[PDB]
RNA sequence: GCGGGGUGGAGCAGCCUGGUAGCUCGUCGGGCUCAUAACCCGAAGAUCGUCGGUUCAAAUCCGGCCCCCGCUACCA
RNA sequence: UGGAGGUGAUUUAAAUGCCA
RNA sequence: GGGACCGCCAGUGGCGAAGGCGCCCGGCUGGAACGGGUCCGACGGUGAGGGCCGAAGGCCAGGGGAGCGAACCGGAUUAGAUACCCGGGUAGUCCUGGCUGUAAAGGAUGCGGGCUAGGUGUCGGGCGAGCUUCGAGCUCGCCCGGUGCCGUAGGGAAGCCGUUAAGCCCGCCGCCUGGGGAGUACGGCCGCAAGGCUGAAACUUAAAGGAAUUGGCGGGGGAGCACUACAAGGGGUGGAGCGUGCGGU
């Protein structure tokens, strides 16, 4: 997903993994959501 | 039943609490009489008392080296 | 019980290439039951001077003739402890597993081991692998099968690896270690 | 001769620990004792008190039909799980010898496998 | 054709086997922490719809009446 | 003198905190 | 009767471009180091777009399904617990032909050349002395190669590097230019799918990030205490009426 590796430092923020398969969830959306 | 025990040495003192004592002593009559076994015992004791004991064979558990 | 106090006390005898010497007791009903068990015992127990403490050995029974099982070899153990004192760091033991067939037809497997006096790489290795094959295929080729367990056990092959083997490099305790049957030939 | 002989298996665990008397082959039972006969708790189902207990009653079973002496063969479960033998050897060994039955070679003969199988937990381990 | 419970503020436990409504969420209050919630324990709390019978004696075994009423006659 | 690496072990139920 | 890995020797040990590679024997097969008064005669470094390999995971089929087992069904635990613990168990892991081309793919350090202190081990080869059960062995020097540690000149914000530079000099190449909104948006390109490569802007904020320094703390570790701590003992308050102090009305 061209990683930008300055976030996994989960220092103020979640973790990084459990917010790439929420995007998932929603560019598969996008995309199926009459994206047609 | 009766079984004395005489006390020959102390080792030291265990417990969560400080109570029991490690202290190796001798049997002195029976089918061992004369084998010196590892015991901790409750109460206070010197060296050269006479305890009596119930099983004979019970091998209490080691110590962490005394200190 | 009479489940127990109905069995019987047969004796089993040492096989007879090592000697007929009586060893153990079995209970047993009826001579159908004990044919198929096994026993181990040492080598000392069987004419055995202590130093050879560390051997072990098999019989099986194939016969009972009135409260006799005459035995027949199985096989041969050595000690785990034993070995396990002998490989430690910078020693590199040698391993050797093969199969080989007696003049009378029974045909075994073998596994015998060296080790060295220090580190090797294998090029000065595996040469002695081969020596070992070698200076025994020659020696199985000879002997009656009973003969060939006789002075393996005895210890009388380990002074030959340990001799044709130190032509490469120094080393220290070489021996076979472990013997088991295959099968038992068709002829007799 | 004369010489009534046998073999004890030893079988011990982190759970429990079983004592069983033989004849010499080993095909042939004779007495057969548990730690969950005698003693109730499943704290002290590992003790060395039940092992003492259950395995002094063992021999004063096998000493009437006329065992003399024994061999000694101690196991742990392992094979593909843990190494370590239980607390309860000396447990039995110690005492059993005091129950006057002598002593002949002693041996443990711990199943090792040469790359057995998978153990358990898997990746995090008994994540306790 | 029937047929069931007829229960504290709430789950109704407990009914031929007969004397203590029987525990459980909830209401008052007391403990521990610094203070809260979890946690602990006393208290309140109906007393079996109701008229009875049987029953020394009761929901306990049997009935009058009535509360609510829960199953009564489907596969092209 | 100080580490530098490896194998094992490594424990019930324990949540949260105005105002300058 | 089966299926799946090859224990301990094992070594900052070897082999590879990187991912990786460890039971034994026979065949086939690529590369590197060394020793070489051998031969060819500048035939080189990098490298846009291009082309190949690339753990585990998913998927196309066909075979195989021991142990291990997301999904899923049970008992626990709990204020709850769809998580930790336990008993089972589908897909996968396994074999043949494929597409996927994703990692902390980490020496977090692109690749070639010259030079600039000394110390200390260890694998290969070789040369030189000694021994030597004379063995393809065992010591000790010295030359050339890989893999380790300590530390001068110098260098860096400091952690620290030190001829295997993060020092000083000559080449070519790819990226970065507060922080988020964002690896999203719209558009094209390969994929059977899951997805992968290319990638902006409006606006919002005054700072997010690094290296070290004291202290507080730790359901981190050592050393050492105390009847306002426990252990071991003696006597009590809580429950009654009353004296007396607060709360509140
Ligand atoms: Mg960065
Ligand atoms: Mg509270
Ligand atoms: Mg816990
Ligand atoms: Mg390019």
């Amino acid at each position: 997903m061209k990683r930008r590796p300055r976030k996994w430092k989960k220092k103020g923020r979640m973790r990084w993994k459990w917010i790439k398969k929420r995007i998932r969830r929603l560019k598969r959306q996008r995309k199926k959501e009459r994206g047609l | 039943e009766g079984y004395p025990a005489e006390v020959i040495e102390i080792i030291g003192r265990t417990g969560t609490t400080g109570d029991v004592t490690q202290v190796k002593v001798r049997i002195l009559e029976g089918r061992d009489k004369g084998r010196v076994i590892r015991r901790n015992v409750r109460g206070p004791v010197r060296v050269g008392d006479i305890l009596i004991l119930r099983e004979t064979e019970r091998e209490a558990r080691e110590i962490k080296s005394r200190r | 019980k009479d489940k127990w106090k109905l069995k019987q006390w047969y004796v089993i005898y040492a096989p007879d290439f090592f000697g007929g010497v009586e060893v153990g007791l079995t209970p047993a009903d009826d001579p159908e039951k004990v044919l198929n068990r096994v026993v181990e015992v040492t080598l000392k127990d069987i004419t055995g001077d202590f130093l050879k403490g560390h051997v072990k050995l098999y019989f099986q029974v194939y016969d009972v003739k009135g409260q006799n099982a005459y035995t027949k070899f199985k096989g041969m153990k050595l000690a785990r402890s034993y070995i396990r004192s002998l490989v430690r760091r910078r020693t590199t033991r040698i391993d050797g597993i093969f199969n080989i067939t007696t003049k009378d037809g029974y045909k075994l497997r073998v596994m015998a081991m060296v080790i060295a006096a220090r580190r090797i790489q294998t090029s000065q290795e595996r040469a002695i692998r081969k020596i070992m094959q070698e200076i025994i295929y020659k020696k199985a080729e000879e002997l009656n099968f009973k003969d060939f367990v006789l002075e393996a056990v005895n210890g009388k092959i380990a002074a030959e690896i340990a001799k044709e083997a130190k032509k490469i490099y120094p080393l220290k305790k070489a021996e076979i270690r472990k013997i088991k049957v295959l099968g038992e030939p068709e002829v007799a | 001769k004369k010489e009534k002989w046998g073999i004890a298996h030893i079988y011990s665990s982190y759970n429990n620990t079983i004592i069983h008397i033989t004849d010499i082959t080993g095909a042939e039972t004779i007495s057969r004792w548990s730690g969950g006969m005698v003693v109730k708790a499943d704290r002290d189902e590992p003790s060395p008190y039940a092992a003492m207990l259950a395995a002094r009653r063992a021999a004063e079973e096998a000493l009437e039909k006329g065992i003399v002496g024994v061999h000694i063969r101690v196991r742990a479960p392992g094979g593909s799980k843990s190494k370590t033998p239980g607390p309860g050897a000396q447990a039995a060994i110690r005492a059993l010898a005091r129950a006057g039955l002598k002593i002949g070679r002693v041996e443990d003969v711990t199943p090792i496998p040469h790359d057995g199988t998978r153990p358990k937990g898997g990746r995090r381990g008994r994540r306790v």
